[PDB]
């Protein structure tokens, strides 16, 4: 397999690891889905676990969560079509609203000028392409 | 009686014999538990068609609706908005929103088409013949007459006993059917000796179960066979030795395998908390009590733990009124500790009313348990005081600001305060450096939960006086030491040289291994938060340890206090000849070619340290 | 499931716990009688 | 910037929680995919209708020595006579006992009626009234699934207010000198139910932390409410049709050792109940947003108090005179308190929506069926009696609540007297159904009528639809119709303690305070005069 | 007949010290000594008890809800299960559940005095029925002997 995308997903791994001490205890995982909107309780994080848990250690470990990724799930290639609606690689001023709208951060009203303004290169009142090759 | 046979029998009943005839009562008795046999392997093959045609439904409609679900979700795919949430829902709910509609795809004619056949001969005559015989014969007998009735009822309701067969039946392969067998045969021999040494053929019984792959496999299966219910009776029909405590520990086991499993096993606790036979202790019994059935019923879920009430707790505690005198009192406040805790954090319905209930009848401490702390020619009593207050640690309001933003949690938390001194230093620091490891850390999580940082200078001369220094000693003291690593987390929230003297004894404690790192990551943030001057002379043990670094114990100790020290250098916004050498030593490491990417990167706030601040033994 | 009924079907293929059965002997195995039944001639 | 690379990360910290939740489609088990799809198929497609079968089979068995029906029953009796110190299972009797009950346009209107009274003929020929009193006196005080069986049979039996099963009830109790079924009855209805909300709160925190609930709506309200709407409802059809020798035998029971006082104790049960939803007001009194567990446990508990409303009408409804003192010298007043408490604050705060109109209507019909009650409390009075004198008694004591049900009726009943004035309809539309807000606020103000608070009240929400005016139609069906019937009971009750009891100074306060309901409804009521069986004459 | 609001009522017990029935009140003195202590009357043909003292007048009666909501910033009936603020009728101080500890053996029995201050948890009595004939939500007639909670301690009036 690439291990383009399995650096991702060690990324993606030391994302979800807080404690960093090679295993992911079921306290991350609620706070990780519950700083990204949703609510869930004990049972559902629980059970969650228990279809993971075939190591039997109560954790996540490493490579069964390569293979879970590796199951379904590139990484930026498909985060780069939900910047590129229109194609051309511009994310307008009116194209703003159509990205941000699945996040779950309530934007801002002055502050997202400052963040294209910071990043824009010559000030063409959008999000172009090339702040997507060397910007990110 | 098979294929030959039973054409001639039934066409010697049937022709359509032996039921037209005119027979006496306690003939036609038997021969209605025959006609009973007809209709339930009637039964018996309606259930073995729907498993026929189950099989190959789902095989067109995994193959379906798994497959072109992933066609969805990469044309598509935006991780989860709205059309993941129809497929993302519990497995058994998946199956009601997929099929269960289809009464208000491409395969809903087929499942359709099987209900048809699924309506529905003998059903005629035998709701023929029962009125035949009723009519003109007028019945004594009343075990004839029910006897009647049950085979006319079961005729015009054949749905009904099939929605009583259904959460009875379950499926399983061509593998299973070595291990199954003999398992129904240590289960048959179970509910065979439900009459009726006894008791070593029921311990051979249950220990053969419980070494079973189809046993952990389907516990759906052995919820549906009803086997708790089983070798529950017989424990109800011995209680008025180890016969009780045998079947016990299979209940334990019984419940740690699945939540499901859990909630039926719950229903039986009022009538399980009346048994005060087994709490005299007399270990390996305290694996097997009645009272261990019911810690494992509520022992983890807290859905269960909300739903238990008042009269459940009224009698532990009304048994807490029998202990006047002692060693049973202790398993009590055992079970009490799964009412309130149960994950980590505490309820706080149940955690109201036991308290409320531990005032009406109160049984210093610390006055007490210290005259018993050199007696000797015991233990159960200074175990026992450790209970109740472990137990009183738990149901503490919050950690959280509800204790803060609100009354009615501050109201019973002044009861907690009150009855106690601050006191227990008795057992905290003075007498628990001689038993020792199981009651000290009982005793912090009390005092973290119900009571700043002046006593950190005055709580010290602790945990590390006899621990930290006897790393070579080791066994109880061995036991000690990874206990502790955790419990001294907690104290992360003039007497700094002697907290760096119990540093550098940790430190020589730090030279399991996961746990000492946690105690490493409870040591790594205390120097951040350290007037200085100590900090500045722990980074003198800094260069000390350097000198001793450039193993991994020192190599976590390398890169990590560097920058710490530049968190101590933080005060120059004299050492520094050592400093000189703490960049030579680590660069006379630089060219001897791990996780020395982690020190590199540690150099270079070394020299800002000197560019902010200084601008085996 | 249907015929185009007949209880007396040769096919079960459910559990059905099986029989087993010993010969009133005499040996002397004693700890073997011990398990079943006394045999029979069955047809 | 920082925040763009800040949505990189929580973009596959969130696409990684997907793959952690949908790895569950059925993939790899066979087993489990097979297991769970006949549970699946149970609970969704058994579930259908047989139910035709019910009265093939009874008329299959009264049939041409002894029925076989007849037999059946016959059984049920003789189990039913030894003494066990507690009842069976038996769930023979749990489905034919079922099935015995599931058995049962002005020429319509009586034909159902005749051909129902043939099929209660069709049972209790054959002694079906005396399983039913034997079971109940059998179980001491269980409330088990058996005993409610029988109260669907003897209900299904007694259903239309049957005469002679009436009478062979009473007769079998006189000669078989019975205590064990007054005793049986009283102990039934002792602990039966009460909504309590400690086990509400715990599942509504649990409804926090237990993210899903399937059935826990268990120990919600009552504890299975249905067996206790149907202990109270065999209790009035006891007594339906006034038989004066029935209700004089629940209250002294004469011809045994022991009596049993029962009609007393149906007062101390919805006393029970009072409190039971005064509480689930005052936790409730400052959320004012309820959710859909809040309706269905205020309408599970509504029909109960509904219903022994309705029983405890028909041990008063013909005039029997030891029985309506002997309720007067108890606590009933306390009820009647406490639930006129309930009206006023709840109506106020359940009319300010167009979701909590299902509950609205429930609360107001038992508004309705409580003075259904205490007018029937009253008609025995001469004029200065003492129950009529107490009743006044009352209505002083939770005066301050009196006055804003008074006042609801007043918004609801004037808005439909001001309805064809056309500074009402032609003064901002010509007519459309749509008239406005601000000059409805001003339309209304030049009828001179109400202060401005309650135009403001009336203005509660009225459309919450795009235009910030009203519609005509729907706001006045929903003013006239749902207060105009029980508003009538209310007006008819007002009526009723000042022609019969005049001479109160207090009364007059109440009488001039509602006098816009009383001069609505005066030419809907009519005041006639009769001879009623005292040898007497009472206006009606 | 019912024990109703502002009516001057006392407390009393009858406990028995060797046989001997000390009907012993409840009273205060305040202006000096902000404690309560005992009063005896079993010798009543020799020593009268000084009344003046030992009287206590009913303020007011609220449900508990009432009350925390009421924190939160004609002659009524009294029903059980309902909070009171009891009234010194001579020295105007309201009883109350003092948050010290003296003249006890000394394990968690708080102290009794009377203080001013209305506000606040501590000056407001729960009654709770002696007796499973009477209950909960009912009036409280003449001579029915009962319980008193406290809010803010929970402890009996022991
Ligand atoms: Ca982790
Ligand atoms: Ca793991
Ligand atoms: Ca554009
Ligand atoms: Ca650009």
């Amino acid at each position: 397999l690439t291990e383009e995308q399995i650096a991702e997903f060690k990324e993606a791994f030391s994302l979800f690891d807080k404690d960093g001490d090679g295993t992911i205890t079921t306290k991350e995982l609620g706070t990780v889905m519950r700083s990204l909107g949703q609510n869930p309780t004990e049972a559902e994080l629980q059970d969650m676990i228990n279809e993971v848990d075939a190591d039997g250690n109560g954790t996540i470990d490493f490579p069964e969560f390569l293979t879970m990724m590796a199951r379904k799930m590139e990484e930026i290639r498909e985060a780069f079509r939900v910047f590129d609606k229109d194609g051309n690689g511009y994310i307008s001023a009116a194209e703003l609203r159509h990205v941000m709208t699945n996040l779950g951060e309530k934007l801002t009203d002055e502050e997202v000028d400052e963040m294209i303004r910071e990043a824009d290169i010559d000030g063409d009142g959008q999000v172009n392409y090339e702040e997507f090759v060397q910007m990110m | 009686f098979h294929n030959e046979d039973l054409k001639h029998i039934l066409q010697l009943i049937e022709p359509s014999g032996l039921l037209q005839m005119k027979l006496p009562e306690p003939v036609k008795l038997q021969m209605c538990l025959l006609l009973q046999y007809l209709c339930d392997c009637q039964v018996r093959h309606r259930i073995e068609a729907i498993v026929a045609f189950s099989d190959d439904f789902v095989a067109k409609l995994q193959d379906n609706q798994r497959f072109r679900y992933n066609e969805v979700m990469q044309a598509l795919n935006c991780p989860c908005p709205e059309e993941i949430r129809d497929q993302l829902l519990d497995f058994h709910e998946d199956l009601m929103t997929h099929c269960g509609i289809e009464l208000d795809l491409t395969i809903r004619g087929r499942l359709l088409s099987l209900v048809e056949k699924v309506t529905y001969t003998l059903q005629q005559l035998i709701s023929e013949t029962m009125v035949r015989w009723a009519q003109e014969s007028v019945i004594e007998d009343p075990e004839l007459v029910r006897a009647m009735f049950v085979l006319l009822h079961r005729q015009y309701d054949g749905i009904g006993g099939l929605v009583r067969a259904l959460p009875k039946t379950y499926t399983i392969n061509g593998v299973s059917v070595e291990d199954t067998i003999n398992l129904l045969a240590s289960l048959g021999q179970i509910r065979s000796l439900l009459s009726v040494e006894e008791e070593k053929l029921m311990i051979r019984g249950l220990g053969d179960i419980m070494n079973n792959k189809v046993f952990y496999q389907h516990p759906n299966l052995m919820r549906a066979l009803g086997m708790h219910e089983t070798v529950m009776e017989v424990m109800v029909n011995v209680l008025g030795p180890k016969m009780v405590a045998n079947c016990c520990r299979f209940l334990c086991y019984f419940c740690r395998i699945s939540r499901q499993n859990q909630k039926a096993m719950f229903d039986h606790l009022s009538y399980l908390l009346e048994n005060s036979s087994v709490g005299l202790a007399s270990p390996a019994m305290r694996g097997s009590t009645p009272l261990d059935v019911a810690a494992a019923s509520v022992m983890d879920n807290n859905e269960l733990a909300l739903a238990l009430r008042e009269p459940d707790l009224e009698k532990v505690v009304r048994y807490l009124a029998g202990c006047g005198l002692p060693v049973e009192g202790e398993r009590y406040l055992d079970f009490l500790r799964f009412a309130v805790f149960c994950n980590g954090e505490s309820v706080e319905e149940n955690a109201n009313v036991v308290v409320r209930l531990l005032i009406r009848r109160p049984e210093g401490l610390l006055a007490a348990m210290e005259e018993a702390i050199k007696i000797a020619e015991g233990n159960a009593i200074m175990t026992f005081y450790a209970a109740l207050i472990d137990l009183l640690g738990r149901c503490a309001p919050e950690m959280h600001l509800i204790h803060a933003a609100k009354g009615e949690a501050i109201r019973i938390r002044s009861i907690l305060r009150s009855l106690i001194p601050l006191g227990d230093l008795v057992g905290v620091i003075s007498i628990a450096f001689q038993f020792c490891p199981d009651h000290k850390a009982a005793m912090v999580l009390f005092l973290d939960r119900v009571y700043v940082q002046d006593f950190l200078l005055h709580l010290l001369e602790v945990g590390f006086l006899p621990d930290l220094r006897a790393a070579a000693s080791l066994t109880d003291m061995a036991l000690a030491l990874n206990r502790y690593l955790c419990t001294a987390v907690l104290p992360l929230l003039f007497a700094g040289t002697e907290h760096h003297a119990s540093l550098i004894d940790s430190l020589l404690h730090t030279v399991k291994g996961c746990s000492l790192t946690k105690a490493q990551r409870d040591s790594i943030e205390v120097c951040l938060l350290s007037r200085p001057s100590m900090m500045q002379h722990l980074l003198r043990r800094l260069v000390f340890d350097v000198p001793l670094l450039n193993k991994m114990p020192l190599k976590l100790l390398t890169n990590h206090y560097e920058r710490c020290w530049k968190y101590y250098c933080l005060p120059g916004g004299a050492s520094e000849e050592e400093l000189h050498l703490s960049r030579k030593l680590f660069w006379g490491i630089f060219d001897a070619l791990y996780e020395q990417e982690l020190f590199k990167l540690a150099l270079p706030c070394l020299s800002a340290v000197a560019g902010a601040l200084p601008p085996n033994f | 499931l249907f015929p185009d009924g007949l209880p007396g079907i040769g096919l079960s293929t459910s559990l059905r716990p099986r029989m087993q059965f010993s010969s009133p002997s005499f040996v002397s195995i004693n700890n073997e009688c011990y398990q079943y039944s006394p045999e029979f001639p069955l047809d | 910037k920082a925040v763009w690379h800040k949505l990189l990360s929580k973009q596959r910290k969130r696409a990684v929680v997907a793959c952690f939740r949908m790895a569950p489609l059925y993939n790899l088990p066979r087993h489990r995919a097979v297991n769970l799809f006949l549970q699946g198929y149970e609970k969704s497609w058994i579930e259908t209708e047989e139910h035709y079968f019910e009265d093939k089979l009874i008329e299959d068995l009264a049939k041409p020595r002894v029925d076989p029906l007849h037999q059946l029953i016959l059984l049920f009796s003789r189990t039913a006579l030894t003494e066990k110190c507690k009842l069976e299972e038996d769930f023979l009797y749990m489905a034919y006992a079922d099935i015995m009950a599931k058995s049962c346009s002005f020429e319509e209107k009586e034909m159902e009626k005749q051909k129902l009274l043939y099929q209660q003929a069709r049972l209790h020929d054959r002694g079906a009234a005396e399983m039913v009193l034997q079971t109940i006196s059998a179980s001491k005080g269980e409330t088990g699934p058996m005993v409610a069986a029988t109260l669907k049979l003897g209900i299904a039996i007694l259903n239309g207010g049957n005469s002679t099963v009436q009478q062979k009830m009473l007769e079998y109790l006189k000669e078989k000198k019975d205590v064990g079924f007054f005793q049986s009855l009283a102990g039934l209805m002792q602990s039966c139910s009460v909504l309590d909300l400690n086990a509400f709160e715990r599942q509504n925190k649990a409804e926090g932390l237990g993210m899903v609930t399937e059935e826990g709506s268990g120990e919600k309200v009552l504890q299975d409410d249905e067996f206790t709407c149907d202990l109270f409802r065999f209790l009035q059809l006891l007594c339906e049709g006034h038989n004066s020798d029935f209700q004089n035998y629940l209250r002294t029971q004469t011809g045994n050792n022991t009596t049993v006082n029962i009609i007393i104790s149906t007062v101390d049960y919805l006393l029970r109940v009072q409190e039971s939803i005064s509480d689930f007001y005052w936790y409730y009194s400052g959320k004012d947003v309820i959710d859909e567990q809040g309706q269905r446990n205020f309408s599970k508990a509504i029909q109960v108090a509904k219903q022994v409303f309705n029983t405890l009408t028909e041990y008063i409804q013909g005039p029997c005179t030891g029985n309506q003192q002997s309720l007067a010298h108890s606590r009933l007043w306390d009820a009647v308190v406490g639930f006129l408490h309930v009206f006023a604050h709840m109506q106020m705060k359940l009319s300010q929506d167009s979701s909590q109109i299902e509950l609205l209507k429930e609360l107001m019909d038992l508004q309705k069926d409580m003075v259904v009650m205490l007018l029937s409390m009253l008609e025995g009075n001469v004029v200065n009696g003492t129950i009529g004198k107490q009743m006044v008694d009352m209505l002083v004591e939770s005066s301050n609540n009196v006055e804003m049900i008074l006042k609801f009726f007043d918004m609801f009943l004037k808005l439909k007297d001001l309805t064809s004035s056309d500074t009402f309809k032609e003064y901002d539309p010509d007519g459309k159904g749509v008239i406005s807000k601000r000059d409805f606020h001003k339309a209304m103000e030049s009828h001179k009528h109400y202060t401005q608070s309650e135009t403001e009240f009336l203005l509660s929400c009225a459309e919450t639809d795009e235009n910030e005016t009203l519609d005509y139609e729907e706001f006045v069906k929903r003013f006239h119709e749902p207060a105009k019937d029980i508003g009538f009971n209310v007006a008819v009750l007002l009526t009723n303690l000042s022609e019969h009891m005049p001479n109160d100074t207090r009364l007059q306060t109440f009488l001039e305070l509602a006098e816009s309901v009383l001069n609505y409804f005066q030419p809907f009521l009519g005041r006639i005069e009769i001879m009623g069986s005292a040898k007497r004459i009472e206006r009606v | 007949q019912f024990l109703r609001t502002d009516d001057e009522v006392v407390l009393q017990c009858t406990a028995t010290i060797h046989k001997e029935q000390q009907k012993l009140c409840l009273a205060a003195e305040g202006f000096g000594n902000r404690l309560c202590f005992l009063e005896s009357t079993s010798n009543s043909k020799n020593v009268p008890p000084d009344l003046s003292i030992c009287t206590f007048v009913l303020e007011q009666s609220l449900s508990v809800r009432a009350l925390q909501e009421m924190l939160a910033n004609g002659h009524r009936t009294l029903l059980y299960g309902h909070a009171i603020l009891l009234r010194h009728s001579y020295s105007g101080m309201y009883l109350c559940c003092l948050s010290t500890s003296r003249s006890s053996t000394d394990k968690l029995a708080f102290d009794v005095g009377l203080q001013e201050d209305t506000t606040g948890e501590a000056c407001w009595w729960t009654i709770h029925p002696a007796s499973k004939q009477r209950s909960e939500g009912e009036k409280v007639r003449v001579g029915d002997d009962l319980i008193l909670v406290s809010v803010s301690s929970e402890r009996y009036l022991h």
